């Protein structure tokens, strides 16, 4: 019986996915910008 | 003065006596104190010593100080002389109105009424409030629990009960403040003498006041409740009339008893209360009952610590309560100012046997109608009105009229609101609500059934409204 | 049995010897045992309960347990000085502290000794620390306000003179801050000379380090709010009995003003700590412990204290003594022993939340739980009206806050209420050491309830507050003067206010939307 | 039963109940719009009903857990007090 | 059974009441008298006002009255209005005796 751990795991997992994609985009955009 | 003070530990005091010893629960008086200091005997330690609880501060005592044995428990002056007078736990006047005129002095501690003098076939106590006499009837000579916040309807409701019991019945009332804030006491005393519930002129003031201030040591806050109870017992037995005993939240009475037990060195019970919780509480609650001569109906405030109904104090208390009156803040906001909630309030005396079948049916029907409206309100907040069928809209109209009808004007608040009070009787109350359920008033407007005494008054106003247009 | 502490070998030996010499047993005592700051003394009969006694070295003690064969004394100092066999002489007088006006502007110990070092204290007389509170008759209804200067408090949780308001909250939530803010606002009357409003302040420090007290005194001297306040210090180094007496000493100093018709405000800081000190003395005396090891009469300890704050009737002089006890809840749970007691004793409680403190809400006052029994009766005629509407709006907003994160998805007329509530909460915020006069409070709360703030952006509410007050203070001074003298917001002033506020919002540089 | 854990679990269920109540509000609004526009509405209706049921179930569990928390609180007070008394007896 | 006389089926009824309100017991007896069912019923009353030992002892006194019928070939039915009250009274006596309390402060026995 632990609902707090369930929410914590849910929160962590979704944040990681969304912000992992954002990190991909950010590396690409800055690389495009740094090359020129 | 054949006693001496052997040792002093805060409020607890041990007395060394010579010869005969005071019977337990007797009241001892110390000599040479600036103010009257009474000691209540608690137990016999042995070696001609007794251990007692002080009613007042033990500051400035000295070992070897003489003590007098009154020979009986705390005796308080009872009678009509206490009416309109503020009395202490030991019976002293604290209103600066001079000595009290007493017919007799009764002991605070006495055995409850026997099994023979007990009254059977409990009957209703007609207070005059429509909602109370309908949904949560008050059993004559039964404990009643009032759940109400600070200043919702409490004080005005209390005064209305006193006045209505004085007029319709011949009985008085007794307000025992167990550990009340002194500031609130002045407000109440001054709140009275303005509503005329008590006056300085004799022959009036059908209400006595016993006050044990918080600043008083344990033993005073614990026995002050019994003092008020004793004042009421005189009226019951001698005068033979019905008494109304108001008790500032009984939780403080229970709490004070717990403190004296700890001081006395008794091992605490489950959650810190004394082992004698049931007995200490049952004593007071049992001396309150109906007899062949009269009855003592008690309305007592209930404070639930931590909102835990399963706490020992409120639990052992509910074991005695016959009815419960719950005051709700929402009702005040809506403009209805009897704060009592119809559904939350309950009465153990409400059953088809004690009361007529028709009364029980009307109350159940009213509760069901009000309950159905509550469910629909949660619905319309999300969906809307048109989503409702015609029966649901009819139920909403009917329920609003009944809810508005449950309100009534009080005599005590007429000067403030400018509308005179109504002492609605039982029979007309039941007849009115039964007719309303039939639909006699569905055609009239909702604003008509507001602060109206009986159905006839609301119907006459509705016909008058129709004439205006 | 086991034994009796009065059956010492030395005392028993004298009886066996047969020489009946007690060296004046009455008014003189011989120490039998010393431990943890508690000394048991054989003899010393004729000693009153709660009396001061002098030891051979010079340190005093308080006779708290008068037993058959001995006296349990609590030493008012370091326990190392006196040893077994020392002589104890009863001073002959209950503990008393000096009182008067010449004390305002001085830091004192629990017994009235000035520790600030400014010099010798010159006062007329002294008063007993322990006495009974006023009855029911001497008192009078609480009809006079005690302006703390805090917008939220003065509006939603009004404090009337002679009232007992409990500042309860967790650690580091801004409790001591509210107390100091109150003291600063009371300074205008002394500077101006409005004797009717002058409120002498008394700060009682219990279980606090001397460093924070010095900082506290510097702040008061900086803001000049000293010279009408008295600081009573029972620091962590002071023995437990001193931390137990400090509140009563301060209350007596305040009763001086109350009896003479002057108005005094007393603040007890870390009142809960005082209970801890009393518990220590009781446990060391071997008294029966109760819940959380607290003695049975802990409640009593506080009642007899707080009940001494009262509003005396006009016959006695009309004085008053307002109390502001502080309580530190560990996990924000008021179901503990000491919180429940002090809540049942006091009229209302100001409940401070730590989460709100994080969210930037300073003062972190939870208006939902915070309640005042006196209520509107304390507020001035101008506030009561607008304050009622303000309380209702905040209640509805707290109910709706559960849907705050779903703002655009919800329909209109509800998200609007959410937006309005935010403006109000931002308006109620306030800086530390920045008390506001009641007149300025009325203008700001008026701008908020009327709805004019809904135009501005929430981030600009506070700028408007300070900037708008400067304009009103400068130009519309007669308007404020009327609100201050009359004490009510007349219809004409209402219309005047209602017209200039929106006009100011437009000409103001702050954006809107 | 380690009141700290119970309070944490109580806090979690309250947030769940609160969030679920809010979604029911949003679903009612969106369902209204679609019926005005009129399967999409069916999705919203099921969501509103499901959130109501979920908030209801969460509330029951929260009340039940509150009983256990009060029960545990009383026992903790009792247990600590007994320790103190046993130490003081001797 | 008492009316018809079918002894084999008739069984006397005992009603012990611990920590019950005096008024409740009085009303109970009235109802029992109304139905003429008191001729074979017994009531052992130990109300709340009564001392704890009486509450602790009443159930045993009632049970003995029942053992009479049990040992004499007859059938008896004994009722114990709440025994939780009896436990509270016994806990009171024990705590007052300085005995060590268990879970919920109840004695071990
Ligand atoms: N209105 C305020 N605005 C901004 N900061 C504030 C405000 N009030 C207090 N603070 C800060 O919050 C902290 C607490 O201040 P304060 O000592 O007065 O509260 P406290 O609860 O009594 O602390 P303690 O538990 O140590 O006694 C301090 O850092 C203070 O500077
Ligand atoms: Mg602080």
């Amino acid at each position: 019986t632990r609902e707090e751990e369930w929410l914590d795991k849910r929160t962590k997992s979704q944040e990681k996915v969304y912000f992992d994609q954002e990190d991909r985009k950010a590396m690409k955009r800055l690389l495009e910008k740094l090359n020129t | 003065a054949n006693g001496q003070v052997s040792q002093v530990i805060g409020a607890v005091v041990d007395v060394q006596f010579e010869g005969e010893l005071p019977q337990i629960l007797n009241a001892l008086e110390v000599q040479g104190t600036q103010h009257r200091l009474v000691l209540e005997v608690a137990q016999h330690l042995g070696d001609s010593r007794v251990r007692t609880i002080a009613m007042d501060s033990t500051e400035g005592l000295v070992r070897g100080q003489p003590v007098v044995d009154t020979g009986l428990p705390i005796s308080v002056p009872v009678g009509p002389g206490t009416l309109g007078r503020i009395m202490n736990v030991i019976g002293e006047p604290i209103d600066q109105r001079g000595p009290i005129k007493a017919a007799k002095l009764y002991p605070i501690h006495r055995d409850a009424p026997s099994f023979t003098d007990q009254a059977t076939s409990a009957e209703i106590l007609v207070t005059g409030i429509k909602v109370v006499d309908l949904l949560a009837p008050y059993a004559r000579g039964g404990k009643i629990g009032l759940f109400g916040g600070a200043g919702v309807g409490k004080t005005v409701l209390i005064q209305e009960l006193i006045n209505n019991v004085a007029k319709h019945h011949g009985g008085y009332s007794v307000f025992a403040g167990v550990g009340e804030r002194t500031r609130e006491g002045n407000d109440l005393y001054h709140e009275m003498m303005d509503s005329k519930v008590i006056s300085v002129k004799e022959g009036e003031s059908r209400c006595a006041l016993i006050f044990g201030q918080m600043n008083e040591p344990p033993g005073a806050r614990a026995r002050v409740g019994l003092t008020g109870l004793t004042v009421a017992e005189y009226f019951r037995d001698e005068e033979g009339k019905d008494v109304l005993l108001f008790v500032d939240n009984i939780f403080r009475f229970t709490q004070a008893c717990s403190e004296v037990s700890a001081l006395l060195g008794r091992i605490p019970s489950a959650v810190g209360y004394q082992p004698t919780l049931a007995t200490d509480l049952g004593a007071l609650q049992e001396r309150i009952t109906t007899t062949q001569k009269g009855s003592i109906t008690s309305v007592q405030a209930i404070y639930v610590p931590a909102d835990d109904l399963t706490d020992p104090a409120p639990a052992t208390t509910f074991a005695h309560l016959d009815a419960t009156t719950v005051l709700n803040r929402g009702l005040t906001e809506l403009g209805i100012y009897p704060a009592v909630d119809p559904l939350d309030s309950t009465s153990r005396m409400l059953d088809p046997i004690t009361i007529g079948e028709e009364h029980y049916t009307v109350a159940r029907g009213v509760q069901k109608l009000l309950q159905d409206y509550k469910s629909l309100q949660d619905i319309i907040a999300i969906l809307g009105v048109d989503d409702l069928s015609e029966e649901d809209k009819l139920v909403v109209a009917r329920a609003r009229k009944v809810q508005k009808f449950l309100s009534q004007p009080f005599f005590m608040s007429e000067v403030f609101s400018g509308i005179p009070g109504r002492f609605v009787n039982l029979k007309q109350n039941i007849a009115s609500f039964k007719a309303l359920l039939e639909g006699a008033g569905d055609e009239y407007p909702e604003s008509c059934f507001y602060m109206k005494g009986d159905l006839e008054e609301s119907l006459a106003a509705g016909r008058a409204d129709a004439l205006k247009s | 049995k086991k034994l009796s502490t009065g059956e010492a070998s030395v005392v028993l030996a004298e009886k066996i010897k047969g020489i009946t010499q007690q060296n004046d047993i009455t008014e003189y005592g011989t120490v039998i045992s010393i431990g943890d700051g508690i000394a048991r003394v054989f003899g010393l009969t004729k000693v009153q309960a709660g009396e001061m006694v002098e030891f051979k070295s010079g340190i005093r003690g308080m006779a708290l347990n008068l037993e058959t064969d001995n006296v349990g004394v609590v030493v008012l100092g370091n326990d190392r000085d006196i040893k077994e066999g020392d002589v104890v002489k009863r001073t002959g007088a209950i503990v008393d502290v000096p009182i008067g006006e010449a004390m305002c502007g001085r830091v004192f110990d629990a017994l009235g000794n000035p520790i600030d070092g400014l010099g010798p204290l010159k006062t007329t007389q002294r008063a007993r620390v322990e006495i009974k509170a006023p009855g029911i008759i001497p008192r009078q209804s609480v009809r006079q306000p005690m302006q703390t200067g805090i917008k939220c408090v003065d509006s939603l949780v009004p404090i009337g003179r002679g009232q007992r308001e409990l500042i309860i909250g967790d650690r580091q939530t801004g409790k001591t801050a509210i107390a100091i803010d109150t003291i600063l606002n009371q300074k205008e009357a002394f500077n101006t000379g409005d004797v009717k409003k002058q409120l002498y302040c008394i700060y009682v420090a219990v279980g606090q380090k001397r460093s924070t007290i010095a900082n506290l005194v510097s702040i008061l001297k900086q803001h000049d709010c000293m010279k009408f306040t008295i600081v009573v210090c029972a620091t962590a180094s002071d023995a437990a009995p001193l931390q137990f007496l400090a509140p009563y000493s301060g209350c007596a100093i305040g009763e001086f003003f109350r009896d003479n018709g002057k108005h005094a405000l007393i603040i007890y800081d870390d009142l809960s700590k005082q209970a801890v000190a009393y518990r220590q003395m009781s446990l060391l005396l071997r008294r029966p412990p109760g819940r959380e090891a607290y003695p049975g009469d802990v409640f009593y300890l506080h009642s007899r204290l707080l009940e001494r704050a009262a509003k005396m009737n006009d016959s006695l002089g009309g004085g008053s003594l307002t109390a502001l006890p502080v309580i530190e809840t560990q996990a924000g749970d008021v179901s503990a022993y000491i919180p429940t007691n002090v809540i049942s004793i006091t009229d209302g409680q100001i409940f401070l939340e730590t989460e709100l403190f994080y969210k930037g809400i300073r003062p972190a006052i939870n208006v939902g739980l915070s309640v005042s029994r006196v209520g509107s009766a304390a507020q001035i005629k101008a506030m009561k009206k607008i304050a009622g509407n303000l309380k209702l709006t905040l209640a509805t907003y707290r109910e709706l806050a559960a849907f705050s994160q779903f703002g655009s998805d919800l329909d209109a007329k509800t998200q609007q209420q959410l937006n309005t509530g935010e403006r109000l909460v931002e308006m109620l915020k306030q800086n530390q050491y920045t008390p506001m006069k009641v007149e300025e409070q009325v203008c700001i709360i008026f701008a908020g309830v009327k709805g004019f703030l809904d135009a501005l952006v929430t981030s600009e509410v506070l700028k408007f507050e300070k900037k708008f007050l400067e304009h009103v203070r400068t130009n519309h001074s007669a308007l404020l003067k009327r609100i201050r003298d009359s004490g009510d917001l007349s219809e004409v002033d209402t219309n005047e206010l209602n017209t200039i506020i929106p006009l100011f919002i437009q000409e103001g540089g702050f954006k809107l939307k | 039963a380690n009141l700290k854990q119970l309070k944490i679990r109580m806090k979690a269920i309250g947030s769940i109940k609160k969030i679920t109540k809010a979604m029911k509000m949003v679903a009612a609004s969106k369902m209204k719009a679609e019926t005005s526009r009129l399967s999409s509405a069916s999705e919203q209706a099921s969501r509103m009903n499901a959130m109501e049921n979920a908030s209801k179930n969460a509330g029951e569990i929260l009340s039940k857990l509150t009983l256990d928390y009060n029960k545990a609180r009383q026992a903790k007070i009792t247990m600590e007090l007994i320790e103190i008394i046993s130490g003081a007896s001797i």
